[PDB]
Order: structure tokens, then C-alpha cells, then sequence
């Protein structure tokens, strides 16, 4: 959860030079970014998730 | 562009500078929108705490 | 030497070559393998041809538009009408067998794009209204590729499957469908994916008509783009091989 | 036991661990060494709370009834099925084979309902659960030679005292609890379609022994079940959107993540 | 015949525990199988690939 | 044990005990046979009683609060803090950091409300204690899905037999919980200031499982903390001033001790 | 698997423990540590000053 | 194996990638290494970080047009505003280090051009006017790439820096600049550029503000050319990490 006590840094990506294309070649690309934990990765104190809920018992 | 498959893609086009900015977000995993529906966000909101290094891979 | 980027792959009597591919993923870590003695449970001998039964079927292309948002097969529906592994599945009563799959998409240089090739085991559908459940007509089709909807399907009474892009039928983020076994097409290096899923399933042996184990799904999450001047019509081929298939249970022809 | 990290110092070498190549499907295991310099940091962290066995072994409520001492209902019939409580179901969808025993404890709490009736003299209220298997008798009336239980089992509990408590083994024909089943029940391929085809577990009854007093009392039974000795295979992605029946994975359709301002906000 | 074992504590003491029912799906929960395998999951390909090496030579 | 004296006998020697220096920041250890003769007395004594775990290891009631069966407060809702009692929080203020294992006892007390509703029948109240950690969900309502408890540790209680227990391992992202804290939370130096900061400890939640008759019923809850293996570190000099908040250390200024008659009378 | 140990009597008798759970958490309070090292708060200067001797020579 | 073409830098906590580069040249053959002691002769202690000081700055980038006449940068100056190398340099006296170099300007295979990138040692500059010296403004810009001339600059009294290409400034043919440290960045294979020079001066340490060792300079040998449809923004980088740096006399900040 939000605690600014633990704050965890800012992840930002810069254009170093550019993006050079030659004629004919669309000049608009797109970039995909996928995420993972590493060797070192732990948790603890389990909790409740605050994404699922139910109004009724469903049926 | 959450309501379709433009969500999971970066823009990135031939521009005529340098030194700009493609994209930034916070190291929220549990938190942040970004990493909230990840499996390692839906994962880490199961657990109060967290620890251990990340990595990010662009294609 | 060699290098890696180049493949061939035979069997019974069919062959494939690739010269752009990636690294083969294979399944959970298991190649499939036939019944141990230590695990089955019908007392009837099996039939295993393994020549026949087991070799590349070649499926019907599928045209990769600007707008198109994906499309998902089902491995035992889509080989029933297709030489004798259709004939075997439908005259015996239980039937085992893993898969082999490669799909198929080549563009120049000048193209771009992105496909995600994934193997779901057990892919249950969420119908278009809550009450009713999918038809059989509409969830599965016979050596057809059942496309995707990039919008919503409407809510009114009907039996149309949830076709959703965003949501992959079953009610999940399409982001977390990479737990799965899964292969990246970019049109800027791979032009071929190849998975080898084994048999996953809860039983030993189960019939193939009335369960269908594993759905691939093809997702184009980065869209195909090109300038005037190339060629429009990018299609994309799926061949599925069977591999260690054996059958129990022989009964007269049912379909 | 969590993995230490290893130090490192500046090179300059051809071979780059950073590059790799995503299309592989092959997820690239990158110490934070190779990409920058690192000191020798031991980890006495563990992995203790993430195992399987301990992320499902904690009880929750499945399904609560109500049945009164006077009244049209008497007793309460439950079809003892998962997916009726969406914390659960959520936790259990998370595999698409999983193989556990089962602790179940039920919490039965009365309540007096009002009324007119005078001089009411309470009494310490009996209660009966009875699991009949698919393919026993249903005891059709709160009254009825079912209640004998001659075979199946039951508890009988007073009020005042601990909630009662019973372990079940694994009950499946199969080799392993189904929790997607993408099939028919009929081969014609018409007929139930989805998980509800695996669903043949039985159903729980609960009576009141005997009537408490001449006043009307009100009484709900509660169901907690417990994993235990857990098993799991195939992962599957997490739901994401809120379940709609308990028959089936019927939903609506939702946006993949909450939105922000823009693409380089840093607030949500 | 009891069993003796050791209890989870901090980093940087025997418990004992006996089995009383004779049917053996009523013992404990058994919390303490810290044991993984993740390349089942991650690296999953045929071909080995070591981490310095360019992926697609 | 308790050093035990040694026996003197007159000494006429020019180095001298009794005479040091205060301004070294040294407290001079002088037996009393330095400043006269004594005999040998053995001392059996022992400083048992003193040791930090038999100081801190009481039970120490830090709050209470109030629910009712029927009305507009259905449920109770506590921050888990201390600093709201003064006994205990003097007691832990003496050290600056502290680490310790914690154990619980919640003594629930129901009572009758005054009312006008007639043919009451008291029925046994069952109490029900959730907690949620950091981030979870809030049960907005008395009865709302969150009472589930699918992950959430939680006890129920039946009024008449022993209160319930439990034991907490030590819960922080530190190394030993911090009881002041001379900072921020922004590193802007502007937002909350002090021991505030370091307060995420979740909040715990109360309610009644059953309706227990048609009249009014409010039951009480009183929350016990029990250190257990304790560790210390740093000491400090003890409050003096009466506390006034609960989130702070702010006080009014008072007087070093209290006042006598003259610099030379023997009595208060 | 018991543990004896000493009970804490006058001066101038053997008692049992066990464990029962497992989770290192819930065993009983440790009472006897009667260690101590005054050394840290009462002269805790750095050049060692004997008794009887000019503190500042 | 692997191939010569792929090079990966780690320096503090900065990491350089490069998939199209050529060999790397180390200065005169001579690794930068910290001061000895049997060479020093500065007798208080130095501090050496070897962490915030030594790390891959990224400076300004410049644009490649078809009519740039090169552009030339001071490695003392243009670190000297930026993170604690700038820091350190300005609380102390003596400085000593040696500097890795990579220049980075990548392009289609459509293009086509050449640079020259060379660590020139004691660059003193000739002024316009004969009888007048350059000033400190007009020689060394602060994080700034000064740019060269195509044409001879006015003999009219100033302070100006000889900006002629063709002389390099230094008064001698730009043909014979080889004899440093070089590479050559063809847009037809190279796309970057990597140089390590140690530290090169005739005492053992000496006053980093007053005295500019190494003067890295970029010339266009082969001007760039493409077709219309290509990108004609092309931009040039150069990212600066020092290595083995030591610093003696801490003094009261000097700017
Ligand atoms: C007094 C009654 C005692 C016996 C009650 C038994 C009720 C539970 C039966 C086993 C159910 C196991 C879980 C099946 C559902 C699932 O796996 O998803
Ligand atoms: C039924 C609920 C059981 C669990 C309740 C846990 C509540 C206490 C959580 C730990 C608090 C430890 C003390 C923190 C405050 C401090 O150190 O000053």
C-alpha cells in the first residue's frame, strides 16, 4: 500500500539519439514492456485483496 | 485505451528532437495502476509486505 | 558450425523446415509420453499407430488484417474431420495424445507486428448473457478459425461466446495470459512458432468429443503496419502434429 | 531460503547479459550484478509465508442459512458446492487442477424472533447437520425417518459450547479436484455446459432437535472450509473481473487497469 | 512414538507432535515444504541458453 | 546474584578512593569499604524481579470500545496503536527502541439496555474479531462481504467460557520498533511529524455474529497486550509530564519535583 | 522430546516444558536471563581510570 | 559462440549496450591506473570515490546536417557541471583521471556518411587575429558542443577561435589528426564509437580548471546524404565516464 515512508523511485525512458527509418518504412513503431521479479524476491503477512467483491451470495 | 489492446503498447516515432521523453511511472507494484493487474501485482496484493529487486523487459 | 535460427522437424511422414525460428518451447518441461502401467485404469489393450495418427496437418490460413483482433482453435475439434486421427477419435470412446504446434506468418522487411502464439489447457468461455451458456456451434469450429471482437458482444438473450479481445473469453486480463506456455511472432525477427504441449488433464484417458483440452490462441497485440507499395495480403498458417496417441475402448461409429 | 547476492566490479567484455531475445519465450534471470556493480548483500530472508499450503490453509465462510424452530421452514438444504463466495473461489481459480483435504466448522448462531406470545421459558436449543451423498435419501419434511441416519454422517451439537469441527479426505473419481472443465455432459455436445458437470458432491441438511420454547427463534448456520495437504497444477492468470453465477464463468466485461492522467504521470 | 522437529523462528527450540487418529487425513497441516523448482515456468525452452550469449546467434 | 561486600580494616594511604573527577563522564564505583570499615556480609540477594522481560511481561489494558446488537453503531472500528494508555506507554517510553513478541486477550462484556420492549428471550451472543492489515478491505457495513475472512485472521467467541488468545510474532519492515521518531514523512520536511510516521499497523474491527433478543444488548470489548521475549536498547530518562495526545509527544511544561519547606527540613 | 530445567527457588525442584506448536512464536516467556554488563552506561569513558587514583593526574 | 559486434560497458551504475560496434581502442596501449607511489609527489592523502565519479554522463547530442562542419569538446570542462565529478574538481586542487569515450550516432542502411572521432592531447587553438589570444567564452563551452567553421574566420581584431575545418584549429593538416587514438563511424557498419584514454599529461597531477588535457573532436569526413522519405534528423551523442579519478587539497569552493 501508498506510505511515503517507503517510497519506492521513479522508472523513466529518454530518447537517446532517435528513431532513423529509411524511405518507404513506417516511421511510428511501437515498444511492449513486460515485468518480473528476480532470484531475491519475498512476501509476507497475508491479507485480503481489495479487487474482488460480492453484493449477494451468487447463484 | 484501457478498453482495448492499445493499453499494452508504447508509441515511440522519428522526431524532430532529442531528448525527450517516452514514457515515466512510480515503483508502485502493489499500488501504482500500472503494475496493479500484473501477476506480480496480483500476486503482491495478497501479501501487506514486499521485497527484493525487479526487472523490466522492453521489446 | 550452425546456427540456431535454422530447424527442421520430421515426423511419420511430414516434414518442416524454418530458417528464421526461435528457441522451441516445450511445454511444462515434459516431451510427451505414452501410458505407464503404473497409471492407467482401463483394462482393455490399446491400438497406437503412431504413423498415421501422429504427423503435420496443415489447417485452413487466415488473413492478418489492420484490424483484426485475434483468433483460437480447439486441438481436438479442429483434427476430427482431418485423415485417421478423425477417423480413430471418432470410433473408439477414449483417447490420449499430446501436440505439437507450429504457426506460420512471414513478411519482408518492411513490415511490422507482434503475435502472441499461447496454449491454454482447460479454456472454459463466459457467455454473451449470464443466463445462458455457449452452443457448441459457436464456441468450437470444425478445421475453422473463430475470430475475435474488438468491442464488446451485446448483452440480449443469446448462445454467441463472449468474443471480447481484451478479456480472452474467460474473464481474465489477456497481460497475464503469458503463465502459459507461449511463443513471440515479431515480424522484425521470428517468422515461425513452434510449442510442443504434452497431455494435460485430470484423467488418465478422456473422450475427445466431449472435452477439448487445450485452445491455442493467436492475440496480434502490436498491429501490422506497412507504406504503399507492399503487399497487403500477410496470412497466417497453424499445423498441428499429434504425438504419442493411443486409444481405448473400439464402438461402433459415432459422430 | 531467499538467494545473496554476489559482488562485482567494472567490466568491459563483448558478451552483454542484457540483450537477450524475448520471442524465445524465455524469461532472462538478470542479477542486479550485471548490470551495475554490486556488494556482497546476504539475504537471511525466506519464502516461508508464499508456499502453496500456506497462502490457501486459512478457513473461510462459504455458504450461511437461516431455518426456523416454528415455521414454514424448519430445516435448510444446501448443495454443498465452491463458487457461491467470490474471496474463495478467487483463491481456489488461481489452478486449474488443485488436490486438497478439507476442515469444515460451523459456526450456528440463534436469535428470537419477535412475537406476541408470553410467559416464554427458553431452553438450550439442539442442532442436527446431516450430509447425505449424491444418490441417498432427502429428507422431504423437518419430520422424517431420514433423520435416523443410519449410514451417513452427521453431528449433533448443543448450544453454549464449542462450534464443531470435522476433517473430509479427498472425494473425486478422478485423480485430481477440476476447477475448469471446458465440455458437455452429453457427447451430443448439447446439454450443461462448463465446471457445473464435475459438481456431484452431495448436499447438507440442518434441523433443529428439538423446539426451543413457544416463542418463535431464528437460527443461522454458517460453513467454513479449510485446505489441507494441498496440491496444485497448471497456474492460471488471476480473474480480474467480478464473477456474475456460481454455475458458470459467465462475466462482463471489463477495462484491463485503472486510468491516469497521462503517459508520464507519476500519480494515480 | 512421538516426532520431534523444529520450529520457525527468526535468523541471525524442538517442537514435539503426536499423531492421535488413526485415519491420516486428520493430521496437521503440513506448513513447512519450502522446497521450488522455477524452471518449469521461466527458461522453459528446449535448447539451453546461457545468460551472457546473444540469444539468436 | 547480588555482589556481596568484603571486609576493611583501617588504612592511612595516600591514594584516596572517595576523591574523583565528575567532569570525565564517569560514575566512580566506590564499595562502602572505601569510606569505612565493614565486615563480610555474603548478600543472597538476587536481581531477578528487575530483568526487562519481568518488567514489561503484564498485561496492560490499552483500549476499550462499545458495539450494540440493534442501533446505528452495528460494528467497532480501532486503529491498532498504542499511546492511548498511559500506563503501558510510560513503561515502553523508558527505551528507545523496543523488540518484542506480542500476545492478545479481548475480555468482551455484554449488558442489558434499557428499553420498553416486553417478552424478551436472551439468547448466547457470539462475538466475532476481524483484523485488517495495511491495504485490505473495510467493512463499511455491519454485515458486508468482508466478513468473510478468506485471508484475514479472525476468532469467534460464544459469551460464557474462557476469553480468547493469541500470539503476534514481531510485525515491522525495521529491525526493532521505533518509539520515537525525529523526522518527517515528506523529505520536503513539510507533512506529519514525529512517531506518527512509523503507525501502520492495521486496524482491528468487532461485531455481533447473531441478534441476540428483540431488546437492545451492548457489549463492551477490552484489548490486552503482553510482551514476550523483549528486547531493549538505548535507554531514557522517564516521561515526567502528563501525556495529552495520542499522536505526539506534545505536553504543558511542569515543574522538576514537588516543593518543602526549606533546604533543610526532613519532611515533605 | 522434554525439556527440565531449574525452578527459581529461595536461597539459603526440577520442572518441565514442552513445546506443542510450531511456529517458534508461541512458546512461553523466557524469565531467566539474569545477565547483565554495566560497562556500557557506568564508566563508559575510553582510557581505563583505576579507584584509587587521581582521576586527572 | 558469439560475435565481435556485441559489447556491453559497466562503470559505477551505468551500463552502455551496443549491438553494431567495432573494437575498442585503449589509448596508447596503456590501461588508466591510479598513481603510484613511487611517482607521487603531492604529500597529503587523496580520496577516491571510484563510484559517483566514475560513471557514464550522457552530455548534450548535436545534429547531423549535410552542410556540419564538425564539432569539438573539453573533457575537463564539460564534466565540470554535472553530478559530484563536478563537485569534487571544484572543492579541491589537484585532480587525476582517465576518461572512456563513446560516441553514439546511429542510421538506416539508406544512408550514408563518415565521422572521425580523435582524443586530441594539448589542443592549444590559434586565435583569428595573430596579435589576440582565444578567450575562456569562446574556446570551451560548459556541457556545449562548439561547432567548426567551412570557411576561414575574418582576421578583424577578437577574441574568436580559429574555426577553419580544414585545419582543425591547431594549425595542421586534418589528414595527419590519425596519429591519436581514432575510429571511424561509417553509417555503413559502425554505429558507435569507443575510446579509452589514460591520463595523459607531463606532471603528476594538475589543476583540472586551469588546464584542459584532452580535446575530443568529431569531423564529417564524407558528408551525409539520403533520398527523400528518409529521416533527415539525425542526431549525435557522446556519453563521458571517468575512470580511476583522485583528487589532493581540499579547498574552500572555487568557481
Ligand atoms: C456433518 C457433515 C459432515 C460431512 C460434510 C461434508 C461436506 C463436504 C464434502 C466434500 C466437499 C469437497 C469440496 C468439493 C468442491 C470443490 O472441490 O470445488
Ligand atoms: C483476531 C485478530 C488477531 C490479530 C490482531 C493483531 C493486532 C496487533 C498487531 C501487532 C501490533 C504490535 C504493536 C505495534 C505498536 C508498537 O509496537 O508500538
Amino acid at each position: 500500500a501508498s506510505d511515503e515512508y517507503t517510497a519506492g523511485g521513479f522508472i523513466t525512458c529518454w530518447y537517446q539519439t532517435n528513431i532513423v527509418v529509411p524511405a518507404d518504412a513506417q516511421s511510428s513503431c511501437y515498444i511492449m514492456c513486460f515485468v518480473s521479479a528476480c532470484n531475491d524476491f519475498s512476501v509476507r503477512l497475508l491479507k485480503d485483496t481489495p479487487f474482488i467483491s460480492q453484493n449477494s451470495f451468487f447463484q | 485505451k484501457v478498453n482495448s489492446m492499445e493499453a499494452y503498447q508504447i508509441p515511440v516515432r522519428s522526431n524532430e528532437g532529442s531528448g525527450t521523453q517516452v514514457f515515466g511511472f512510480p515503483l508502485q507494484p502493489g499500488y501504482s495502476s500500472v503494475f496493479s493487474r500484473t501477476l506480480l501485482g496480483e500476486i503482491l496484493n495478497y501479501y501487506t509486505h514486499w521485497s527484493g529487486s525487479i526487472k523490466l523487459t522492453f521489446m | 558450425g550452425y546456427s540456431d535460427r535454422v530447424r527442421s522437424i520430421t515426423l511419420g511422414n511430414s516434414t518442416i523446415t524454418t530458417q528464421e525460428c526461435a528457441n522451441v518451447v516445450v511445454g511444462y518441461g515434459v516431451w510427451p509420453d505414452y501410458l505407464k502401467d503404473s497409471e492407467a485404469t482401463a483394462e482393455d489393450q490399446p491400438t497406437q499407430p503412431d504413423v498415421a495418427t501422429c504427423r503435420f496437418y496443415t489447417l485452413d490460413s487466415v488473413q492478418w488484417q489492420k484490424t483484426s483482433p485475434g483468433w483460437w482453435w480447439k486441438l481436438p475439434d479442429a483434427l476430427s474431420n482431418l485423415g485417421l486421427f478423425g477417423q480413430n477419435m471418432q470410433y473408439h470412446y477414449l483417447g490420449r495424445t499430446g501436440y505439437t504446434i507450429h504457426v506460420q506468418c512471414n513478411a519482408s522487411k518492411f513490415h511490422q507486428g507482434c503475435l502472441l502464439v499461447v496454449c491454454v489447457p482447460e479454456a472454459e468461455m463466459g457467455c454473451a448473457t449470464l443466463d445462458n451458456t455457449p452452443s457448441s456451434a459457436e464456441l468450437l469450429g470444425g478445421d475453422a478459425a473463430k475470430e475475435f471482437a474488438g468491442e464488446p458482444i451485446a448483452s440480449g438473450s443469446n448462445k454467441l461466446v463472449q468474443r471480447v479481445v481484451y478479456n480472452a473469453g474467460m474473464g481474465i486480463g489477456v497481460g497475464n495470459l503469458t503463465i502459459f506456455p507461449h511463443q513471440w511472432i515479431n515480424l522484425r525477427t521470428n517468422n515461425s512458432a513452434t510449442i510442443v504441449m504434452p497431455y494435460t488433464n485430470s484423467v488418465p484417458m478422456d473422450n475427445m468429443f466431449r472435452h477439448n483440452n487445450i485452445t491455442l490462441m493467436v492475440i496480434p497485440f502490436v498491429p501490422l503496419d506497412y507504406c504503399p507499395g507492399s503487399t497487403t495480403y500477410v496470412p497466417i498458417t497453424v499445423t498441428i502434429a499429434p504425438m504419442c496417441a493411443e486409444y481405448n475402448g473400439l464402438r461402433l461409429a459415432s459422430h | 531460503r531467499v538467494a545473496d547476492t554476489v559482488g562485482t566490479g567494472p567490466t568491459n567484455s563483448e558478451a552483454i547479459p542484457a540483450l537477450t531475445a524475448a520471442e524465445t519465450g524465455h524469461t532472462s534471470q538478470v542479477v542486479p550484478g550485471d548490470t551495475m556493480q554490486t556488494r556482497h548483500v546476504k539475504n537471511y530472508h525466506s519464502r516461508s509465508e508464499s508456499t502453496v499450503e500456506n497462502f490457501l490453509c486459512r478457513s473461510a465462510c462459504v455458504y450461511f442459512t437461516e431455518y426456523k424452530n416454528s415455521g414454514s421452514k424448519r430445516y435448510a438444504e444446501w448443495v454443498v458446492t465452491t463458487r457461491q463466495a467470490a474471496q474463495l473461489r478467487r483463491k481456489l481459480e488461481f489452478f486449474t487442477y488443485i488436490r486438497f483435504d478439507l476442515e469444515l466448522t460451523f459456526v450456528i448462531t440463534s436469535t428470537q424472533q419477535p412475537s406476541t406470545t408470553q410467559n416464554q421459558d427458553a431452553q438450550i436449543l439442539t442442532h442436527q447437520i446431516m450430509y447425505v451423498p449424491p444418490g441417498g435419501p432427502v429428507p422431504d419434511k423437518v419430520d422424517s425417518y431420514v433423520w435416523q441416519t443410519s449410514t451417513n454422517p452427521s453431528v449433533f451439537w448443543t448450544e453454549g459450547n464449542a462450534p464443531p469441527r470435522m476433517s473430509i479426505p479427498f472425494l473425486s473419481i478422478g485423480n485430481a479436484y477440476s476447477n475448469f472443465y471446458d465440455g458437455w455432459s452429453e457427447f451430443s455436445r448439447n446439454g450443461v455446459y462448463g465446471i457445473n458437470t464435475l459438481n456431484n458432491m452431495g448436499t447438507l441438511y440442518a434441523r433443529h432437535v428439538n423446539t426451543g420454547s413457544t416463542g418463535p427463534i431464528k437460527s443461522t448456520i454458517r460453513i467454513y472450509f479449510k485446505p489441507k495437504h494441498v496440491k496444485a497444477w497448471i497456474p492460471r492468470p488471476p480473474r480480474l473481473c467480478q464473477y456474475e453465477k456460481a454455475k458458470n464463468v459467465n462475466f462482463q466485461p471489463s477495462g484491463v487497469t485503472t486510468t491516469r492522467q497521462s503517459i508520464t504521470t507519476m500519480t494515480n | 512414538g512421538a516426532q520431534v522437529s523444529t520450529q520457525k523462528t527468526g535468523a541471525h527450540i524442538h517442537y514435539t507432535n503426536i499423531n492421535y487418529y488413526k485415519d491420516a487425513a486428520s493430521n496437521s497441516a503440513t506448513r513447512q515444504d519450502f522446497a521450488q523448482d522455477p524452471g518449469k515456468f521461466t527458461e522453459p525452452v528446449k535448447d539451453i541458453m546461457i545468460k551472457s550469449l546473444p540469444a539468436l546467434n
